[PDB]
């Protein structure tokens, strides 16, 4: 996605992301996911800047994908 | 978007494609010559930038004569199209600054390994209030003029 | 859209390719041996969640004031207008409970509130699909409620800003807050048997 | 067209593409257990529209005359005339709703007066499709009131 | 496996197939006939041993058109 490391995600994320946004056996949805948390840190690389890493950990995934589309409580 | 880049701008569409042979065309051998439809429409451009907009990826389908999908993937792949080559010209062709945009209405009809080169853009029909913006701004000047 | 409160009928919304639409479903329960006639050129899954309100509301009668044994003298007749038009799905759960439970205690149901959802047999709201266009077919003709399942709340994210400016969504869980957000609390017209 | 009013009947209007013609409705109430029999190969909308009517019918039995219990000590048998023909569409509620209420509460229907519209369960009537073409074939058979 | 082997990979997608006509070709009396999937998939790759991953073989469907999954045996 162009960025050289601007841009980062903590563990807590990653289950985030995982727990509340897809629902499969496999890692496709994750990999989607994580993708277009990085186009649209590409977008936000051209219409702002910054400096160092953009660490982005839990409470700013709903920024990055909206409301959680599932839910792990089964 | 082509006004936006200062390219130039061209269309294709690909309902009707049934075959394979109407993509890269035919060689010397017969007595007339129809080339493939590509290089066909960049005789009519200028420049080896211009977008190419692909109509109705969805509506296509093969019946003894070869997938035209397979030559859909050797002319999106940005490594296999720059050796991309016709039955016609028999040299490989610089695909590599053209930007194809492609256009489709139905997802379930689009060939599986197109759909992994592919991210998806919904448009989500209209509203009344926006169907009225859009024949006061454009549709109603047209058709005064013409 | 209705203005009046309509005895036996609820306001439903359902999908087509070329937007939404409105449903009504009518209900009505005349005496009999205890029958189930689905006319309307309905599909299967939606008879099947037609006998999943039925079924919901045999087992909480003295929840609602239902008459005690109508399973036995009491014939029901669901029927979806318009009568050429093929319709399917299972997203009419709630809409077919409330036209159920408006017939059987004799209490009319309000009409202008649209709904959807798909129920389950301990009464529990499930989610949907085809959200935006139903609410955008909801409010191009003059309706201003909605009530939706608690899991499609991460879905009014598509709407035009405009729309649901006018709209106040209500969101639900369990069949008991909707019947009780919808009927009118005192019956008007005499019981069946 | 008819000129006597018959009990048990009513005149109805119907559609196919080379023009309109006249459905006449029979029905009968004979007691039995209560029951509905539909001859007249009739289509499936046909047979549903019927059976709405019927309901309609069974919900409102103070208004009409009707007897208060026909569900269990009538059985009603609707025909179309004639067989070896095909039937179908919503277009004939008002039509059956008209038929079943003069068959059970013995009040003959007027036979010069011709009908069309489609019959939901709270007595709503709907419209229709092929306005012209009833129009006018009920026209030619010497019918002046729609 | 294709890189630690040094090979060629390539893969043939199934699954939209559903006539024998495309994993074996058709005869050259009709005008315009082609030779099969594999065919194709072995004039890509410019060598005897490639490595082909036949994707998605369960989906080959069976039926009044055709059976394309006889001239797999």
């Amino acid at each position: 996605s162009g960025m050289e490391g601007r841009i980062e995600v903590t563990d807590a994320a990653i289950l985030r992301v995982i727990s509340e946004y897809t629902r499969e056996a496999g890692v496709r949805g994750l990999e989607r996911e994580l993708g277009k948390i990085a186009r649209k840190g590409a977008k936000f690389w051209l219409e702002g800047a910054w400096e160092g890493l953009r660490t982005i950990d839990a409470s700013d995934i709903p920024t990055y994908l909206g409301i959680p589309r599932y839910r792990p409580d089964k | 978007i082509a006004r936006s880049m200062n390219r130039k701008f061209h269309r294709i569409s690909l309902g009707g494609v049934r075959d394979e042979a109407e993509i890269r065309g035919h060689r010397r051998t017969y007595i007339g010559a129809m080339p493939g439809k590509l290089i066909h429409a960049m005789k009519q451009v200028g420049v080896i930038n211009p977008v190419i907009l692909l109509d109705e990826i969805d509506k296509m389908s093969s019946d003894w004569r070869g997938d035209p999908a397979s030559a859909m993937l050797e002319v999106l792949d940005p490594e296999q199209n720059n050796t991309f080559t016709d039955h016609y010209l028999d040299v490989p062709y610089d695909l590599s600054k053209v930007f194809f945009i492609t256009t489709a209405n139905t997802l379930q009809t689009i060939p599986r390994p197109l759909l992994d080169r592919m991210e998806v853009i919904e448009i989500p029909g209209y509203t009344n209030m926006e169907k009225q913006a859009i024949a006061r701004q454009y549709l109603w000047p047209k058709q005064v003029r013409e | 859209a209705e203005t009046e409160p309509q005895v036996g009928t609820a306001q439903g919304l359902a999908w087509t390719p070329v937007g939404g639409t409105l449903l009504t479903i009518e209900v009505a329960a005349v005496p009999g041996s205890g029958k189930l006639s689905l006319t309307g050129q309905l599909g299967e899954v939606m008879k099947e969640s037609a006998q999943a309100a039925l079924t919901y509301l045999r087992a909480h009668t003295q929840d609602y004031g239902l008459p005690e044994d109508f399973y036995n003298k009491v014939d029901l007749h669901v029927h979806v207008p318009d009568g050429a038009t093929p319709k399917d799905g299972p997203s009419a759960g709630i809409t077919m409970a409330t036209a159920i439970a408006s017939a059987l205690s004799r209490r009319p149901a309000r009409m202008d509130i649209a709904m959807t959802g798909e129920v389950s047999l301990r009464g529990k709201v499930m989610p949907i699909g085809g959200v935006k266009e139903k609410l955008l077919a909801a409010h191009q003709a003059g309706i201003h409620k909605i009530v939706l399942p608690k899991d499609n709340e991460a879905q009014l994210e598509e709407l035009p800003k405009e729309v649901l400016e006018g709209l106040e969504i209500k969101l639900v869980e369990d069949v008991g807050e909707v019947l009780e957000y919808l009927l009118l609390p005192e019956p008007t017209m005499p019981p069946v048997v």
